[PDB]
């Protein structure tokens, strides 16, 4: 989210209206995942030698 | 003496597929010790 | 009556890469004695 645009003039009266004020929404961004693997393969014969 | 590397041993198996094969590996070497110990007796014909 | 030989199970297969495969399997059979006992009866049109 951010700001409306704000400006040094800010000085009111002494008690009147709202004039219904200003906001701002905020805002949405996405992003999608990725998907990474790695393989290997080994024989189970390499283990009775040292 | 029965050198023994891998005893029997069986991988991942059961993904649900073509699966209920077993194996029965095994890894095994012969070792003999002081050659000139023991003795082979082949047989003869002529010369 | 309802003849099992496998009851339902269910059990995974070789799994390959992140297929994560599953399924469940049932041999059954169906008996009827006295053939001539029960009775049916399909239906028809008129007209």
């Amino acid at each position: 989210d951010a700001l409306a645009s704000v400006d040094g003039n800010n000085a009111h009266v002494e008690g009147s209206r709202a004039e219904d004020g200003e906001m701002k929404p905020t805002v949405i961004k996405s992003n999608v995942t990725q998907i990474l693997r790695k393989v290997v393969r080994v024989s189970d014969t390499a283990n009775t030698t040292a | 003496t029965q050198m023994v590397l891998r005893a029997p041993k069986r991988t991942e198996l059961a993904k649900d597929g073509s699966y209920e094969k077993w194996m029965i590996e095994m890894e095994v070497g012969l070792r003999h010790r002081n050659p000139y110990a023991s003795g082979v007796l082949f047989t003869a014909a002529g010369k």
